[PDB]
């Protein structure tokens, strides 16, 4: 019996079911996923304000850098509040004479309808390829109220909540940390992010 | 002296050791941030029969203004339903539910967190609910808490 | 005031510029084929490029 | 030419991304890091 032994760390298995606990976890479970009882948080401190568009860059990178990895089903951050790549972020997004001249104007909203089809449906597919915020939008009360949340006072710093595949206190799920720890090292990589300092935490 | 059972109970040990990655992490991120310096955490979860709607919101906030108020248990709480940018990760597909991450005063374990459990389930079970809505504390601390009394009893 | 709106627009464009160039972005790549002709890619085709 | 340089920047990110590797330079990255004024957003 040796070869086959494994072990769990979920104690609501352990448990009779009339508990608070394991009634909780029933209801949530009914409604909800079981990775999103248990959530994983991470940290990125660095020694300047990230309050900027070009960090917000690099945030994004990290971002999809943790969601690429295997058993991570979502990740929510500053640049993605509900889990879902902000809208209208993506490059493609931001991408008788009488009679002639307006022709001409009959032509740019042809091209202009032409480019909001693009949009819509960069839109739908919920690509999150390229990124870039414009620096109003930083002005907007929205991401006042975001940045309170996921990013420090000074700036310095901001967290990443991480949630799992599937139940995440298995031995795999133990077993992610080293992953996303290595891939956050390496979006970090190559980027003025350089030097700064990891923490990760959570039940896992 | 009194029963082993009640010395037990009031001389809990964490479960996690300081040394801990995990823990350090968690502490770090409190003390960054500026909200808490503890290291477990709760989720409540409001279930309900029908969609919920605004007069859930009210009761959610008039909720999370009482955890909020006590400052002996509960530290920090992150009302993502709350706010219209992050509400959509908060509320559940259907929309019959939704979930709000409390931060307790002491470690896992440790007797401090049991109490800040039964403080939290206290305030999320007293007071007056819509009708069809339901409070459920539910998360890993309270998991510990409900396991120690178990083997207690 | 559509030539203002342009340069607004032209300073817009500026921005994204600067913005990836400070985070050194480097997921799409293009070198014009005119940047080929000037001195300072010469001395590099030289130096990791065979004759 | 430029057609070629696009491979051969792609062969450097592809290069980059390995594990344990700090920083690789060519010609499309004389100094290590990517040339300035190459990304396409620069263009639009």
């Amino acid at each position: 019996a040796l070869p086959g032994y494994y072990t769990t760390y979920d104690d609501r298995r352990y448990l009779p079911d009339d508990v608070p606990a394991n009634v909780g976890y029933d209801a949530a479970f009914r409604h909800f996923s079981q990775a999103k009882m248990n959530p994983d948080l991470m940290m990125v401190e660095t020694d300047r304000d990230l309050r900027n568009p070009a960090d917000f860059l690099v945030i994004d990178k990290i971002a999809k850098a943790l969601k690429n990895v295997h058993g991570i089903a979502q990740v929510q951050t500053i640049t993605r509040p509900d889990g879902d790549p902000i809208e209208h972020s993506t490059i493609p997004y931001t991408i008788n004479q009488y009679q002639v001249q307006k022709a001409q104007q009959d032509q740019n909203m042809a091209m202009q309808e032409n480019a909001t089809a693009m949009s819509q449906a960069f839109d739908a597919a919920k690509n999150d390829d390229s990124f870039y915020l414009p620096p109003e939008a930083f002005e907007t009360d929205d991401f006042q109220r975001g940045m309170k949340l996921f990013m420090s006072p000074d700036g310095h710093a901001v967290r990443f909540t991480i949630i799992h595949q599937g139940d995440p206190l298995t031995e795999e799920g133990t077993a992610r940390m080293d992953e996303l720890k290595v891939a956050a090292a390496d979006a970090i990589k190559g980027t003025p992010f350089e030097g700064a300092r990891i923490y990760l935490g959570g039940s896992a | 002296v009194p029963t082993l059972d009640e010395v037990g109970e009031m001389r809990a040990v964490s479960m996690a050791p300081n040394d801990a990655p995990s823990t350090l992490a968690i502490k770090r991120v409190g003390q960054v941030f500026e909200e808490y310096d503890t290291s477990s955490s709760v989720m409540i979860v409001l279930e309900g029969e029908e969609p919920l709607g605004i007069e859930a919101h009210a009761f959610y906030d008039k909720m999370v203004a009482d955890l909020r108020a006590d400052t002996e248990h509960v530290q920090h709480v992150q009302d993502f339903w709350g706010d219209t940018l992050t509400a959509s990760g908060a509320q559940s597909v259907d929309g019959k539910a939704a979930y709000v991450q409390v931060y307790i005063a002491g470690d896992q374990g440790e007797s401090l967190a049991n109490e800040s459990v039964e403080a939290v389930r206290k305030i999320a079970t007293e007071r007056e609910t819509p009708s069809g809505v339901k409070a459920y504390v539910t998360g890993a601390a309270a998991t510990s808490a409900d396991q120690r009394a178990e083997g207690d009893a």
